[PDB]
RNA sequence: UCGAGAGGA
């Protein structure tokens, strides 16, 4: 019914596909939104009780923000600034706790398996650290030996990646179009051969070669946009793409809405 | 700075979106300029960009080294077999529009290093403050709130410019300044201070 | 510090509407529209969409300075015809084009299983 | 100084990955290029992140606490 | 040495000649040598020329070097810049040095002189032999921090009476 | 190294052989056969003066028998270990200094004193007037052999970051 | 930290007439670094071993 | 109104360090005395030696006006979608502006044009008083 | 030295400078604090109160504010504290220490400022992030690379001190350097590296991208042009779209290298009425050059017009370039496979060449040159072969490399790159030498112990056969490491030496100024000159003009200048003039055409005494080879129609004008004689240009067009006169300090004239200024 | 404060 899509292969963390009947600008704008303007959740203010670890109070505080948390029910949660509470709360904040003591004489490793949510869940899949380790203890924090202590109270708040890269649930967007380069948007630098020196792309298989002899297309326009989207875990790989379209028309819905207002 | 003597300074920061990307979706950790290398003649840099990419892709820590029988043609062969373009150049897309960039940016993980010279500890601005104990002119050093010394040659400029009145006030109230009473007969600091 | 806040990039300030409509005095039937709290992300897909209309005589966006997230947008159209409606239609058409991909892919993911 | 969480260029999580990588070259006894091929480290920016990293934390730990 | 010279037809044409350059400085007797042009014959050292020919032929040979010294690296400076300084060293009488001795012992003002190099040396020779200061020197107005007779304070503005009543 | 004219099975070769290597490697494996064991007369200490009357072989491979890549008397007294050993501290940390212009490396042999990273490990316990550390330091991707001895792979100066030789606006 | 240790400062006067000393002498081969030197002031006077 | 009508035969196709464009030399059928230097793109339009290409110059297009101190018509309007037709029938087609009116030999003349970046030279006569001044003029090519 | 001539000052600021394309030529990016940390005083005037009270109530922290409020008395109300810090009565005649604002004239100093420039008046633009933003094109007068480079300041206090910056020190005022009479600034870096790729024929910009390029010009009228084609896709020529930035009402002509009025290599430059006709843009076209667009733009249009163009070009060019892109790699400096065999065979003939000559030196059969010793003569021959090799081996890769190579493109535009930069990097380094001489034997008879005694071979004497691409060998390394150090060793002293010179000059200079009678005097009244620089002209107004008279054969001067009304073949076709036949065969009107030719030929012979070198091109005021080209564009003169004036009008008109071209007014003969002596050359040029025949044969001048030219040339010349009060001698001090700062940092190779070559730059300049009787260069030329 | 050393571009 207009712009068409075909999934090449789809995994638990990655989705490869093709895009037909699409504008190049809208294609590049799609990745831009998926990168930054995607609403997530992560730590914003790490409160400290005791720290004896060889890492600076702020080294740790930084680390945490980067630890992924389940953001499946992101929209239900409200932005802290948009909230009515005197700073923080359940409807906008997910309090966590990281209590630790190097009892084991060994190199006492700390992971996501060590942090506990101390706020009300509100019966929603949100604020859960993402574990992707075989032994079931994802994302390493720090290490302690003997009398070394660390007790925290890290607090999660909404936010998009345009504020800080930690709310970036797009691990990297693989973007490609016209691998045969019929449209001729790039001038291939070569000392001997153009084709031999320049690597042939995976996306050549899914497109028609130039066959040669025929003069370059005068009425040229870009199409067939090959894309692989990688999630970090904060949100499922399917939601990543769809929410990217959702927020984009939302960021546009705002413009006309305002146009009417004026 | 790179391990070559290419003393770089930041002059704006963009995040992932605006920044250009390879087909794999790789944005550079920073952007240099093609204008450094010919005036500096920094060749070892271009191979340090190169050799580091192969060293990262192969996993086996690639030997940079000084006097070793290793050539770029030897490096390129191992990079060509690694799938990537042997010359180093990668087809990049404009982070803004998506439209392919006519020129293919040299992409490689050159070992960079942060320097102990930061702007926040370099900056200063004084609009009247503590004056020298003997000379009554602004003090020295940003710390003790010390004013910028308008050098001998700076004066030479306000003279050449024909700014007889700029430097007339710049040497006075706009900096040092002074009011005295002298004898008409002797022309010395000899009149007894009373006024009232 | 001197550097600004990261939220200032997307949030809206003290008395600055997401759009400011003014009339370009240089050329007739032309307008200049500033986008506070906004970047290429929109302007680019707005440039591409406005071009596709036949009544559009001119369409160009300009990121003033990469310091401040505000781009001006100049639109000029046919004599008599208002440029706001040219923006209004395209703005809606983009959502119609977007909404199509939101659903096409939604069913396409159900169809696709699994790894 | 602990395995740097998420790559700086792309942005893929690198916390859990240490314990696996550090053993892989020992429990299985193989090269880095094979370990980095596995672990899902596709693009080179993610690949370097661990390989080029130095886990000094380990040396700081052997200093008696206080 | 190739030399552009006018053909009888009117046009200027490349007419080369034989010029013999040396590594010695004696003009007083090489000029007296027959079979050589004692007009075109220029010595590197202008200091000889000034003594051999005369101060105006001296200023002439002073520029030639001053010019070529800048013209060397293919650098250009508008005549008047070099033709000022060159004239500066000659407009005294003989040759003036552009160092402590040459110009800092000149007719110039005491406070305008103690600015360059010799500071307490020029302050003692001025007070003992009793001398006045024009208060026209740049360094003088600078020291005093008063309206210098430079561009902006060269002339002097006064109130007009004609257009005061008029408006 | 010391080079000698006699070789019954060959022609000429330095007093150091393939047996002495394994002999040295054994000490390095356990942590007897040392540099003090090279008292043997396989290496000599060449003074600033003693150098006036001598003949050193550069690469023992390039300078030994009868008869693309970079441009290539037979009365040798001594031999060179490696031409990398001609450079000081910070100069060793420079990759392919041979491939680079000489003053460029001279400007770089100063930047090393401005570098961040880790200068020690104790620092936390060691109270100091002004100290700089790196959040996540990284050893170089490109390595120059000498670094292994200078402990640069253990205590770095920066990170390996993706450099884009670009013209992305005018900043 | 190492670079401050393997270093050599030189004085002035007495000698140093129509001589170098700064310019990298042939005899500096292997013993002294050909590139380690501090620009301007004491350039070629302070060498790194 | 028209200001030229002729056909030219391809003599030389010269890139000269270039790629997207080619320097072209041709000779007229109506007069052997007359010649041309044509600068022309290839990517979209390919060129081959010895070919009959119906060439034309002309000024502003249409039948009415004929226009009253514009001069354009003022600025520029896009090709719409299928509305309004000028001399669209012709193949390649360009727009440029003249500058030099070189006096060759007695009757012979050479008029220099600039198509933004591209250039044009031509010889012979029969053009005279109706050829140029106003200097702004188009270019047309058929089959 | 440190309290009177240069002292610590208030209302000054220092922080790291940053490049910016979106900043104006005459702009400064003062940090959001700094302009908050600095205060300008304003009187409570009715034209500011509302803005001022708002700013006072805005206080000393909310960006635009005020720290102190001064009363009618000696009271200074400090709002940082105070009780009524928010109130403030605000009464007339009161002072306000207000925080600096956008477009606020301010003094900008890049230490060390030598010349008049490097000390401009940048109008403030307050921005975030802790760095002093500055324009890219304004890196030429300061000579500052943004590599952590930090810059000084001084904010003016009175309205009068501010008026001095605004009206005398403003950045476009200093756009032309009176030093070399040519521009101070031009297009650089990306804006130079890009524009070449943009201005050509192989470049087509598609409509979508085009529409924005038009909006990016803030001066753009709104007039969309017509694509340089039609075809199935409407494309645009990079030049055509750049011609937008070039203000309409300007015509440029170059003709360089090839140039055939239709060049295929896009040589030279032609711009007419702010539109590109044909050619490519290089350092010669845009960048600071003695006619390179900007020079024409300022002079013809204006300084503000030019300052606006500088920004226009930057923003537009950079826009296409951010979207087109650019890079350089290892491949960009790689020589071809067959070229690698041919580049190595270049050294094959050279290593033979040296040996064949070495074998001559060993067998005593060497000729040994004049003055030079056998040893000296030999070394000079061996040094020639080494250069001959590398300087050609450099051309061996240069010509071999394709145009798509960005390394070649970087050099082809200018910006950052030279032929020697490619040569050493790609082909070969060459021989490194200390004190001119090759690597001497430090050890007895040997350079290194790794080499044998008496090895005079280039390999052992310091030659580096290898390229930087190939890498160096230990020997090659230490050898370049020796010669490379020497470079620094001397250059450091070279830069410390130029310092003492600059002061010596400027000190001895100071008091020297143009007085109110064109008399260049000083503090005393000691006359240096009677007319400034022998003409009494301001050095910025002067331009390199060709005097037509002096050149050509005597036949061509007669064929172009002799007007004989009485002749049939030596008269004017009445298609040129109106009264052509009614004035023909005239005897009373021919009087003047002979008298004109008397004064016109008189010049050619006098000039030939002056410029004995037969050179016609000289720097002179009023660009007449333009005022005449201006009429043909403005008045659209025919082409077909005859001249609306007569011969009596030309000959007298030209004569009557000369009278009005005054410099000195003084009644007495001597001063009037001096005024004639001052104009002398200008008239020689004027008469060469306004010859009664020329005016009609090629020029085509009407009455309207000619009378306009006479009035234009008069005001332009009277505008060109020097400004009495000009510190002329403190000036022409640094307008010699600045050229001397660089130069010697490149000087080296070639003997024979070994004395003059070594005693060049600064070494011989100490000798000159100091004026000491020491040889170094005794050498006299014998004619 | 004062006088010595290390860097900045
Ligand atoms: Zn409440
Ligand atoms: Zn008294
Ligand atoms: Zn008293
Ligand atoms: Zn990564």
């Amino acid at each position: 019914e207009g712009p068409q899509v075909k999934i090449r292969e789809a995994s638990k963390d990655n989705v490869d596909f093709i895009l037909s009947n699409v504008d190049l600008a809208m294609a590049n704008s799609l990745r831009r939104v998926m990168i930054a303007e995607i609403p997530t959740l992560a730590i914003d203010s790490v409160e400290v009780e005791t720290n004896t670890t060889v890492l600076a109070d702020e080294f740790i505080a930084h680390r945490l923000g980067l630890i992924p948390l389940q953001s499946m029910d992101i929209e239900q949660l409200e932005y802290s600034r948009d909230c009515f509470c005197e700073d923080h709360c359940d409807k906008c904040s997910v309090v966590l706790t990281l209590q630790a003591f190097g009892e084991s004489e060994s190199t006492t490793n700390v992971y996501s398996k060590d942090l506990v949510i101390v706020s009300n869940l509100m019966g929603r899949n949100i604020g859960h650290p993402i574990i992707q380790d075989k032994e079931g203890n994802g994302v390493l924090i720090c290490k302690l030996r003997k009398g070394q202590e660390l007790k925290l109270t890290c607090v999660a708040k909404k936010g998009i990646a345009k504020e800080h890269a930690k709310w970036g649930p797009a691990a990297a967007i693989e973007f490609e179009y016209d691998p045969w380069n019929k449209l001729k948007h790039t001038d291939y630098w070569y000392e001997q051969d153009s084709a031999k020196e320049w690597p042939q792309s995976k996306n050549c298989e899914y497109e028609d070669p130039p066959n040669e002899g025929d003069p370059f297309d005068y009425k040229a326009q870009a199409d067939t946009f090959y894309m692989n989207v990688e999630s970090v875990g904060s949100i499922p790989v399917d939601q990543v793409v769809v929410r990217g379209i959702d927020t984009l028309q939302k960021k546009v819905a705002s413009i006309l809405l305002a146009l009417t207002q004026m | 700075a790179s391990r070559h003597g290419q003393k770089g300074t930041i002059g704006i920061t963009y995040r992932r979106e605006d920044m250009p990307f390879t087909a794999e979706g790789i944005v550079p950790d920073l952007i240099i300029n093609p204008h450094a290398i010919p005036s500096r003649m920094t060749v070892a840099h271009l191979i340090e960009c190169l050799l580091s990419k192969v060293a990262a892709l192969s996993g086996n820590e690639g030997d940079a080294s000084p006097f070793t029988d290793i050539t770029v043609e030897g490096i390129s062969k191992l990079l060509r077999e690694h799938g990537y373009q042997s010359r180093g150049f990668e087809v990049m897309y404009n982070g803004h529009t998506g439209k392919k960039l006519m020129a293919q940016i040299f992409f490689g993980p050159t070992y960079y290093q942060r320097l102990r010279h930061m702007v926040d500890d370099k900056i200063h601005a004084r609009a009247r403050g503590p004056m020298q104990v003997l000379t009554r002119q602004p003090v020295e050093g940003r710390s003790r709130d010390g004013g910028l010394r308008f050098g001998e040659m700076e004066r030479d400029c306000m003279i050449a410019h024909g700014a007889a009145s700029f430097l007339k006030e710049r040497l006075m109230e706009a900096s040092d300044a002074f009011r005295v009473h002298i004898c008409g007969i002797c022309g010395l600091m000899t009149v007894i201070a009373k006024l009232n | 510090m001197n550097a600004p806040d990261r939220f200032e990039l997307f949030l809206l300030g003290e008395g600055e509407s997401k759009l400011k409509i003014d009339p370009d005095t240089k050329a007739p039937n032309a307008v200049v529209i500033t986008f506070e709290k906004e970047d290429h992300t929109l302007g680019n897909l707005i440039r591409a969409e406005l071009l596709n209309d036949r009544k559009v005589l001119f369409a160009a966006y300009k990121v003033e300075h990469p310091f401040f997230a505000r781009f001006k947008l100049r639109i000029q159209t046919t004599e008599g015809y208002d440029p706001k409606d040219a923006l209004k239609n395209a703005c809606n058409s983009i959502i119609n084009k977007l909404g199509a991909l939101k659903t096409n892919f939604e069913t396409e993911w159900n169809l696709q299983t699994l790894a | 100084m602990i395995v740097p969480v998420r790559c700086f260029s792309c942005g893929k999580v690198v916390g859990d990955k240490w314990e696996s990588y550090l053993n892989l070259l020992q429990e299985d006894e193989l090269d880095e290029g094979t370990a980095l091929s596995r672990l899902g480290l596709k693009r080179y920016c993610c690949r370097r992140m661990i390989l080029t990293h130095v886990d000094l934390i380990e040396k700081f730990l052997r200093y008696n606490p206080l | 040495y190739d030399r552009k010279v006018p053909s009888p037809t009117g046009e200027y044409v490349k007419e080369p000649e034989w010029v013999l350059e040396t590594d010695g400085v004696n003009l007083s007797e090489v000029m007296t040598v027959p079979g050589i042009d004692p007009t075109r014959i220029y010595t590197n050292s202008f200091i000889d020329i000034m003594e051999v020919l005369g101060i105006e032929a001296g200023r002439a040979a002073l520029y030639k070097e001053v010019y070529n010294v800048i013209a060397s690296d293919g650098s250009y400076v508008n005549y008047r810049h070099m033709a000022l300084l060159v004239d500066v060293m000659t407009t005294q009488g003989g040759l003036t040095s552009v160092t402590r001795h040459g110009f800092n012992r000149s007719n110039t003002g005491a406070l305008m002189r103690c600015s360059f190099e010799e500071t307490v040396e020029i302050l003692f020779e001025a007070g003992a032999s009793a001398e006045l200061d024009d208060c026209r020197g740049v360094s003088e107005n600078v020291i005093l921090g008063q309206m210098a007779p430079i561009g902006t304070g060269a002339f002097d503005v006064m109130i007009d009476e004609e257009s005061l009543v008029k408006y | 190294f010391i080079v000698e004219d006699d070789e019954s099975l060959g022609h000429k070769e330095l007093k150091v052989r393939k047996g002495h290597i394994a002999k040295l490697m054994a000490t390095e494996y356990q942590d007897e056969y040392t540099w003090s064991s090279l008292n043997e007369g396989l290496v000599e200490y060449i003074d600033a003066e003693e150098e006036e009357s001598i003949l050193i072989a550069m690469q023992p491979e390039d300078l030994e028998p009868a008869e693309a890549k970079r441009i290539r008397a037979t009365t040798f007294t001594h031999c060179e270990i490696h031409p990398s050993m001609i450079l000081g501290v910070a100069a060793s940390i420079i990759p392919f200094p041979d491939h680079n212009q000489s003053p460029r490396n001279t400007y770089q042999s100063a930047m090393g004193k401005q570098a961040m990273g880790v200068f020690l490990t104790n620092y936390n316990v060691r109270m100091d007037t002004m100290a700089n550390i790196l959040y996540y330091p990284q050893k170089p991707l490109g390595t120059t052999r000498a670094m292994e001895y200078l402990k640069f792979r253990e205590l770095p100066a920066g990170q390996n970051a993706i450099v884009a030789i670009a013209c992305y606006s005018g900043y | 930290t190492l670079s401050h240790l393997r270093r050599t400062n030189t004085p002035i006067g007495r000698d140093g007439k129509l001589a170098k000393p700064r310019q990298l002498h042939n005899t500096h081969w292997g013993l002294v670094c050909p590139a380690e030197t501090p620009e301007g002031q004491a350039c070629g006077l302070v060498k790194n071993l | 109104n028209t200001l030229f009508d002729d056909i030219f035969q391809v003599s030389e196709v010269d890139p000269g360090r270039y790629n997207k464009v080619c320097r072209i030399e041709a000779a007229s059928t109506t007069q052997d005395q007359c010649k041309l230097t044509l600068d022309i793109n290839v990517e979209l339009f390919p060129v081959a030696a010895q070919d009959s290409l119906t060439v034309t110059i002309a000024s502003s297009l249409n039948l009415e006006d004929t226009a009253n101190d514009s001069s354009a018509t003022r600025s520029w309007r896009p090709p719409q979608a299928g509305d309004r037709s000028l001399a669209d029938d012709y193949d390649y087609v360009m727009y440029g502006t003249a500058y030099k009116f070189e006096e060759v030999s007695k009757d012979l003349i050479a008029v220099y044009y600039s198509f933004g970046g591209l250039l044009m030279r031509l010889e012979g006569n029969y053009r005279n008083l109706n050829n140029l001044k106003q200097e702004n003029a188009y270019l047309l090519i058929r089959r | 030295r440190g309290n009177l001539m240069g002292k610590r000052v208030d209302f000054s600021a220092r922080t790291v400078i940053s490049g910016d394309p979106n900043l104006e030529l005459d702009q400064v990016g003062v940090p959001k604090s700094i302009a908050k940390t600095l205060t300008y005083p304003e009187v409570v005037t009715p034209y500011n109160i509302d803005r001022l009270t708002q700013l006072v109530r805005n206080g000393p922290n909310e960006h635009p504010g005020a720290k102190y409020v001064i009363r009618d008395s000696g009271d200074r109300i400090d709002l940082r504290y105070s009780k009524r810090a928010g109130d403030i009565q605000l009464q007339y005649g009161w002072k306000v220490e207000r925080h600096i604002m956008d477009n606020d004239p301010v003094l900008f100093n890049r230490q060390p400022s030598l010349h008049k420039m490097s000390m401009m008046a940048h109008r403030v633009k307050v921005i975030p992030y802790s760095t002093f933003r500055l324009n890219l094109s304004v890196t030429s007068p300061y000579n500052a690379d943004f590599d952590g480079d930090e810059m000084n300041l001084h904010v003016p206090q009175s309205e009068e001190t501010r008026a001095e910056l605004s009206q005398l020190c403003a950045v476009p005022l200093q756009i032309v350097s009176p030093q070399s009479n040519k521009p101070c600034m031009g297009i650089v870096q990306d804006t130079l590296c890009g524009i070449r790729k943009l201005t050509l024929r192989d470049t087509f910009i598609e409509l979508d991208q085009v529409l924005n390029m038009l909006y990016w010009v803030p001066d753009w009228d709104g007039v969309i042009p017509t694509p340089a084609i039609i075809k199935p896709k409407p494309l645009w020529s990079g030049k055509q779209i750049l011609s937008v930035a070039i203000p309409n009402g300007i015509h440029l002509q170059r003709f360089d290298e090839g140039t055939t009025l239709l060049s295929p290599k896009d040589n030279g430059m032609l711009i007419i009425d702010g539109q590109i006709i044909f050619g490519v843009v290089e350092k010669k076209t845009v960048g600071s050059s003695n006619g390179g667009l900007i020079h024409v733009v300022t002079r013809e249009k204006g300084p503000q017009v030019c300052a606006k163009l500088f920004g226009n070009i930057q923003k537009v060019v950079n826009f296409w370039l951010l979207h087109n892109g650019f890079s350089t790699g290892i491949g960009d400096t790689i020589a071809d496979g067959p070229t690698m065999r041919e580049i190595t065979e270049t050294i094959a003939e050279a290593k033979k060449k040296v040996l064949d000559v070495t074998k001559e030196a060993q067998a005593n059969l060497l000729t040994a040159k004049h003055g030079m010793t056998l040893r000296e003569s030999f070394e000079d021959n061996v040094v020639r072969f080494l250069n001959e090799a590398r300087d050609k081996a450099g051309r061996l890769a240069e010509v071999n490399l394709k145009d798509l190579n960005n390394v070649k493109q970087m050099v082809m535009a200018g910006s950052k790159g030279s032929f020697i930069n490619i040569a050493q990097m790609s082909a070969c380094v060459g021989q490194q030498s200390v004190e001119g001489k090759r690597i001497a034997f430090g050890f007895v008879d040997r350079t290194l112990p790794h080499f044998s005694k008496d090895d005079y071979s280039p390999e052992s004497k310091g030659f580096v056969e290898n390229s930087y691409l190939r890498g160096l060998t230990p020997q090659e390394f230490f050898f370049h490491a020796m010669g490379g150090r020497e470079g620094l060793i001397d250059t450091a002293v070279k830069t410390a030496e130029t310092g003492y010179i600059q002061r010596r000059l400027v000190k001895a200079l100071e008091d020297i100024m143009v007085h109110y009678d064109n008399t260049t005097r000083n503090s005393l009244g000691n006359v240096i000159q009677f007319i400034y620089g022998e003409d009494g002209m301001d050095a910025a107004h002067i331009e390199k003009q060709s005097l037509d008279t002096i050149g050509g054969s005597d036949a061509a001067f007669e064929k172009r200048y002799r007007v004989d009304l009485l002749n049939t073949d030596h008269t004017l076709d009445p298609s040129l003039l109106e009264s052509g036949s009614e004035i023909l065969g005239d005897l009373k009107l021919q009087v003047l055409l002979d008298e004109e030719y008397k004064q016109l030929v008189k010049d050619r012979k006098f000039l030939r005494e002056v410029f004995v070198d037969g050179e016609a091109n000289w720097p002179l005021p009023v660009n007449i080879r333009r005022i005449i080209q201006n009429a043909q564009q403005t008045f659209h003169i025919d082409h077909t129609k005859p001249s609306d004036l007569t011969i009596k009008d030309i000959v007298l008109g030209v004569k009557d004008l000369q009278e009005n071209l005054l410099v000195l007014r003084g009644k007495n003969e001597i001063i009037q004689n001096a005024q004639r002596d001052a104009v002398t050359l200008f008239c020689c040029l004027l008469r060469s240009r306004l010859a009664t025949r020329r005016v009609l044969q090629e020029y085509r001048l009407t009455k309207q067009a000619f009378d306009w030219v006479l009035s234009n040339i008069e005001a332009q010349f009277l505008r060109s006169v020097v400004h009495p009060g000009e510190m002329v001698g403190v000036l022409a001090a640094q307008s010699i300090g600045e050229p001397a700062t660089q130069m010697t940092l490149n000087t080296f190779h070639f003997a024979g004239v070994a004395s003059k070559k070594v005693t060049s730059g600064v070494p011989r300049l100490k000798e000159i200024l100091n004026v000491a009787k020491n040889m170094k260069t005794p050498s006299l030329t014998v004619y």
